[PDB]
DNA sequence: CTAATAGATTAGAGCCGTCA
RNA sequence: UGACGGCUCUAAUCUAUUAGU
DNA sequence: CTAATAGATTAGAGCCGTCA
RNA sequence: UGACGGCUCUAAUCUAUUAGU
């Protein structure tokens, strides 16, 4: 014998039956059950009868609402009754009542006069009672070892729960910067430009630094705002190459690597802002940064390459937006993040932070990875100019190019996505 | 086209020397390491709260099923799992008349009423502990909803006592520090979520499918506060000490006086795990500076090293000081001055505000849990939140962000640092979950920082984590 | 010729509502009132002490048999009696090196060496209570016999250290009042009595035939100190609260002065016994004046009345003041000024000085325990010690002295006062005996006073008894 | 047929059923009941019927508010009645009532004509009742243990042992005062006696008080030490009868009823000291009082009326000693306190406190009530004067009479002295 | 010392969803 | 505050420069 | 205020048996 | 101090009175 049969309502009583099987195996009891094994097929009933008749010592029946009046369960009950009659064993079938709804009045006739082990109140009490009954009846057993139960858990519970050594491809939000100008400029206007001219109003990016103006533009560029510009010699311009200041190989008492890199980042940010302003795209003011969004109906049927960017929710319209930041670490990038904004009808914004935040929280519940990926890629591809690039004007002839496809990452380990 | 590597699951050790990858499965299959015999509970509040707790205790005694047996594991019962009894018969009850709450919650000034309510609870708790012959292990407080609603700092009602914070929970835990009494606080609405509704006929919070998770969390917290050791890490290498430092502001003071708190973890040479907060609040009077003065840094490092020496017998061979901020040169020099000879000092920074997301193009499921991107020899991007093959779901809803781990000061291997940071996230005892987004050493310290800041009278505060979470 | 009257014994209330006259059989049949789950023991001391403690804990599991069953009942095992678990598996050890103990007892000054030993022993307990995670129910200190013989008031070896009484036990229990930690002190000879011997091959203390009583005593002590109630009085008359006062001299504090401490008992709602102290010494500058000034007496009565009012909600119908001094008109006029009109104050005096003795004619055993001789309406002799037919022996040798009860103030019946004093002798939780020779109100107050006056002033001392005895 | 059946209402009476079953098992009986013996997986009705019918010598029924009107209890009662009819044993069913809320007029119809055993007062009394019934009915007891089951049986039968009603006579250590002198007097010596004569050293008891001397002696007495006494008018005296002094009556500005009952006590103590000095009895100085003892051999073979007062213990000789104190509360009596002193050679004491204490403690082990009583009585009888009285000298003629037998007390409660 | 302009750090709050 | 996640609205500080010191 | 004579009370310390 | 009891030794204090303060 040396084996203990367990029957249940597959798959309604998986929890208790599987827990009891693992527990009993962990204590050194040989337990035979259906869901425990994985291989199945036509030859699944002859083995049941042979095991019950030949090498089964105790029959435990998980009697619940589902397990009662079950054809397979009743067949197992009949076979167990025959085996019990043959073996002259008074105690061979043991009911285990795990359902509170299953009253003792409406139980099956095959088990109506038998003393049942109750599990409704506390499962540990029932486990202790089963152990005591097995000990009193001298059920054969081995030494208690939880290693067998752990092995069964590892090899059955986690069969299709492992990890797959499959290569994959990842899209990101990192856009690489392709082109840079040749040199940087610190035009020297010795008390030539107005003291408080507000140089952040010029048609080209510029930053004040000592008495110098830093810009990628030409020496005589932006002369419309500075009429007193032509009478200026070329020798008074400090030209610094871009490659060395991006590589950190230019240290001067005039300026160090840190401040020059900071100025380059500032110029990139201002150029991005001005260029996006040129595209005629609506603006949104966040807590610290600024976002850009399209109106409703700006595109053809509110779609671009079969991907919708503007939509209707209840009595408002929702707009997808992207925000960019010019950063030089680890490699020159223009990092991109996503946001959602809400307007009354698609043309005018609603002046309420709480409403916007609550609406975004409600909207983002049902969106998944594919939705964000498609929207981000579509809005990035909207901006690009000719085939693969997007240019920012840093001067009369200088341009900075950003690619429209994000940087990919290659990984070697993935999953089997089992629904 | 960069390259990513994979980091394997930490293993959390369980009873009888068997290992697993999920805390819930190990608890429900084998049992805890130590064996507490019983838990005696003390309930404070109105008769409604006592009935609520009694009903909840009677309810949690039997298995509760969730929506999905694979997504969130089941709850096979408190006693059937923890091998201990926590029921509604050893309850010791202390009432608070509703007129007292009414006569107290009318001042309309948050500080005075917060102090008054905290006093009205703690005085009875202390008196019961002092002048009664029973033995209460864990003290449960059923906080009424109307008390909770208006005790928030920036909330409105539609000098002697001003040296305190404007929060009920913080101050309530703070003034019980010197009496060494473990305390658990339950919202009245949380325990009985069904009877509290809105003008729609539905509960404000729907716990229908997630009662199993709630039961797991509450049972684990109550077991840990009662002196239990549920699970421990598997392969912590000998001779490594982790020490996290967290900075905080102070509500009222002549100066901002930024406060510093610390938390400590290492191996106990007895195949255990020592995880305790080594905190004596250090102070910096300078405004906005999040670097300790040299004397404070010397004191902190000396105290931590001495604690390690007394607990084991020798100085550590490796000290990873996790912090959320970069260190300046003078602080690192001061750390070096109080350092032994054969002791490697490493300063690591963990940050979250770094815009970077990765999208899976084929499916609609997020990235794997254990992936990692190595930028250089001194930094990396580590993933901890996302899809796990064991639980068949993602730890978050949207596309999660990864963590940026930087070896700011000293020499260390980035892969080993990432492995340790990932393995540290399976020891959050305040909840029973598969994984978290932040390591425990920089998390529990935060809680310490928000307890012993609400009051200034505490000298030599307790260290064990059973009085802070 | 004079006559002697007899009073029967007030039996107590064990489990299931059962009643019995002797504590041993009362516990052996029905068990304690409350049911503990198990006792976790923490041990502080050396390695030999830990080994001996584990050996004794193992030995007290199996039945232990006495020489004479009629005089002393057997010990059938701790689990079979108290229905809880106390095994050598939840034992937690903290080592105190023999080097420290040896080096501290070398200053040749009793005060300094006692201070050093007490500080050494209590620092580890405070650290293990405030910093560690485990749970300790009762701390069992195991002191070596070589320090007990030297920590005595008048002991000779063959800085805020002079402000404490030169006794180890008193100061040890006095210094831990502010941290609320139970403690049980053992001498190494008390447990391992067979190993300690004398010039002859016999132990100094012979427990061969009284081993069962030793087991019963230690078992009941550990049961009470872990939060158990072994028994309670069967009948306590309603509306009546009983007091007990003891005077203790504050030795060597800037002057010869004295203080007073109290204990009280009453029956509260729910048929429970509120058996609790009344703390806070009340002094008087005069030396040798075993009395109280009016200001301190009014405070004492107000405190007792308010303490009863808080629990019951009604002013007591009757108040009894057991004491071993005699009141004067000044302090009794200080009384009755805060005493309610629906309250009667009876001031009763109990003493054992007047030398009367009774011998039975043509016999060999002594007089019974229930006999009493009433001289007047305001005087009585009560034989609280004597022969007990139930155990077929006497509680003392030779002829015991009678106990003098004198109603010093108030009007009442002598029979009722004698009955109450006889009943107040069945509440010796520290022991497992038939009855005690003096009322517990006059002994537990003395135990309190011996501890409160062996240290500096401490505010609001604990009122429970498990922290003192 | 050696098994006892217990019928109850599961789970309403589990506690008492388990308690009685455990007690009976510890006694040595074989007990079958539901909760104690509940096999799992067996037909419970058939097993219960087989147990009741084949092997059952007694049927213990538990009757209470719960077990009344129960289907299983009634069926077991019916089968037990059938077995009783088939066995012809009129004491087969034994009811046991454990509920105070169950009236005797509402019992089951099947047990109305049966003698029940009341468990209301105490489970011990009912247990002893049922054990007495079993012993009377000769219930087979399976004794498989020695010195443990017998000790369990001997433990009970002793808690109910109590006192019996019988008058007893006790002796005491109080000697009643029989008579007093009629007058006490305050002789007026107007600064006649020396200022520091130290009056306590003369022959008769006297006490100084203001300019007066208080003594029971006559006016012209004690002239041997105060010769200048004859020239003294006898009218210069204040006389108050002693009978009214010992009545709480006399009070005056000269002396208050209080200082009175102190002066008389002092005079009695001084008279006792002088009288015991006159009897040639050796003395010992204790911490506070003074004791008197007899030398070795001064009695005939150290015995007085078949009682021994001086004995031998190893290298020491023990002597019985008494100390006297005169008290007036409640009535004039002389209190005698016993002591045991030790001498080296029977004539010289030892000037060491430790050895005296140790020797007395060693001597106190063997003595019992009879020894102490006989020794005190013999000592007092030796101190007697003529037949039953003993006088103390207060002056020339006045004397105080005290009995030589202690006050006898009588009681109504005693014990049987069960050896 | 204070007041504008940028980057790169940090810390406090409050709000919504967790299933189908 | 039984957890965890992701958002929006706010404040100091450091560096660089200019002008009020 | 100091010092002796007593009665009448109160508090501390120190030591030994517990069975046959 | 694992309990209990019984003895022994010291030291204040109150009261009455007496004498120098
Ligand atoms: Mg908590
Ligand atoms: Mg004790």
């Amino acid at each position: 014998r040396n084996k203990i049969f367990i029957s249940h309502a597959t798959p309604d009583d998986n929890d208790f039956t599987r827990w009891l099987a693992l527990k009993l195996i962990g204590l050194g009891y040989e337990v035979w059950c259906d869901i425990l094994f994985l291989d199945k097929g036509v030859d699944f009933w002859s083995n049941i009868e042979k095991v019950i008749r030949e090498d089964t010592c105790k029959f435990l029946l998980v009697s619940s609402s589902y397990s009662n009046q079950r054809e397979g369960v009743l067949k197992e009950l009949a076979v167990a009754a025959k085996v019990k009659k043959q073996l002259k064993d008074d105690k061979f079938i043991i009911p285990l009542a795990i359902d509170e709804q299953l009253s003792y009045d409406d139980i099956n006739i095959d088990i109506v006069r038998l003393n049942a082990i109750d599990f409704k109140m506390s499962w540990a009490r029932g486990l202790k009672d089963i152990l005591e009954a097995f000990e009193k009846q001298k059920v054969p057993k081995e030494v208690a070892d939880a290693s067998k139960s752990n092995l069964l858990y590892q090899q059955i519970f986690l069969h299709d729960k492992s990890v797959i050594e499959k290569e994959e491809i990842y899209d990101s939000n990192w856009l690489s910067i392709l082109s840079f100008p040749e040199e940087l400029r610190f035009h020297e206007y010795n008390w030539m430009l107005p003291k408080r001219f507000d140089v952040r109003e010029l048609t080209f990016p510029a930053v004040r630094y000592k008495n110098y103006l830093c810009t990628f533009a030409w020496a005589y560029d932006f002369t419309y705002h500075l009429p007193k510009t032509e009478t200026y010699h070329k020798s008074k311009t400090i030209r610094i190459p871009t490659e060395e200041i991006l590589s950190g190989s230019y240290d001067s008492n005039f300026i160090r690597n840190a401040e020059c890199k900071r100025l380059i980042v500032q110029l990139l940010n201002k150029a991005f802002e001005l260029r996006m302003k040129d595209k005629e795209v609506q603006e949104y003011e966040m807590s610290n940064k600024t976002a850009y969004w399209l109106e409703k109906g700006k595109l053809e049927k509110d779609k671009f390459e079969k991907t919708m960017l503007v939509g209707k929710q209840k009595d408002k319209n929702w707009h997808f937006a992207i925000s960019g930041a010019s950063k030089l670490y680890p490699f020159p990038v223009l990092m991109i993040s996503s946001h959602i904004f809400f307007t009354a009808d698609g043309k005018k914004l609603i002046d309420s932070s709480s409403v916007q935040h609550s609406s975004r929280r409600r909207q983002g519940k049902n969106w998944w990875n594919n939705t964000w990926r498609t929207k981000l890629l579509a809005f990035i591809k909207y901006l690009s100019d000719d085939d693969t690039s997007f240019y920012l004007e840093m001067g009369s002839e200088e341009k900075v190019f950003v690619s429209n496809e994000p940087v990919k990452f290659k990984g070697n380990v993935s999953y089997n996505i089992p629904e | 086209m960069k390259e990513l590597i994979y980091i394997e699951e930490p293993k959390i050790l369980f009873a009888h020397g068997q290992k697993c990858t999920d805390a819930r499965d190990g608890l429900a299959l084998f049992g805890p390491l130590n064996n507490l015999y019983g838990i005696k509970s003390g309930v404070i509040g109105t008769k409604q709260g006592l009935k609520i707790f009694r009903d909840y205790l009677d309810h949690i005694q039997k298995p509760i099923y969730n929506s999905n047996s694979i997504t969130r594991p089941m709850f096979p019962g408190f006693e059937a799992v923890f091998d201990c009894k926590w029921e509604s018969t050893g309850i010791t009850f202390k009432e608070v008349t509703n007129e007292d709450i009414g006569k107290f919650l009318y001042n309309s000034s948050t500080h005075k009423r917060t102090y008054d309510l905290v006093s009205l609870f703690i005085d009875k708790i202390i008196s019961a502990n002092k002048n009664e012959d029973e033995n209460v292990d864990v003290w449960f407080v059923i906080v009424p909803d109307e008390i909770y609603k208006y005790c928030r700092p920036n909330s409105v009602l539609p000098a002697e006592t001003y040296n305190y914070d404007a929060q009920f929970h913080d101050q309530f835990k703070a003034r019980l520090l010197k009496h060494t009494i473990p305390t658990q606080i339950f919202r009245e609405s949380t325990l009985a979520w069904r009877d509290f509704k809105n003008a729609f006929g539905l509960p404000i919070r729907d716990f229908s499918k997630i009662e199993g998770h709630l039961a797991w969390t509450i049972s684990t917290a109550a077991f840990y506060k009662a002196g239990g050791k549920p699970w421990k890490l598997s392969d912590v290498r000998n001779g490594v000490c982790y020490l996290g430092l967290v900075y905080k502001k102070v509500e009222k003071s002549k100066n901002p006086r930024n406060a510093c708190c610390a938390a400590q973890m290492f191996l106990d040479n007895g195949d255990g795990t020592v995880f305790k907060g080594e905190v004596g609040p250090w102070y910096n009077p300078k405004n906005g500076q999040y670097h300790l003065e040299p004397k404070e840094a010397k004191a902190l490092l000396s105290q931590s090293l001495q604690s390690y020496k007394e607990q084991i017998g020798e100085y550590p061979k490796e000290v990873f000081i996790h912090a959320k901020t970069r260190f300046n040169h003078q602080e690192w020099d001061a750390f070096l001055e109080v350092t032994p000879k054969e002791t490697n000092l490493v300063g690591v920074t963990i940050s979250k505000t770094k815009p970077l997301k990765l999208y899976k193009t084929e499916g609609d499921y997020t990235i794997l849990r254990g992936n990692a991107y190595v930028v250089n020899e001194r930094s990396a991007f580590l993933w901890t939140v996302g899809y796990v093959p064991k639980i068949q779901t993602a730890l978050s809803m949207e596309v999660p962000n990864p963590l940026f781990i930087e070896i700011n000061k000293g020499e260390a291997d980035i892969k080993q640092v990432l492995k340790d940071i990932l393995s540290l996230t399976k020891l959050n005892y305040n909840a029973c979950i598969f994984a978290d987004g932040e390591p425990v050493t920089l998390r529990f310290a935060d809680k310490i920082g928000e307890i012993l800041t609400a009051s200034t009278d505490i000298k030599t505060p307790p260290l064990a984590f059973k009085y802070y979470i």
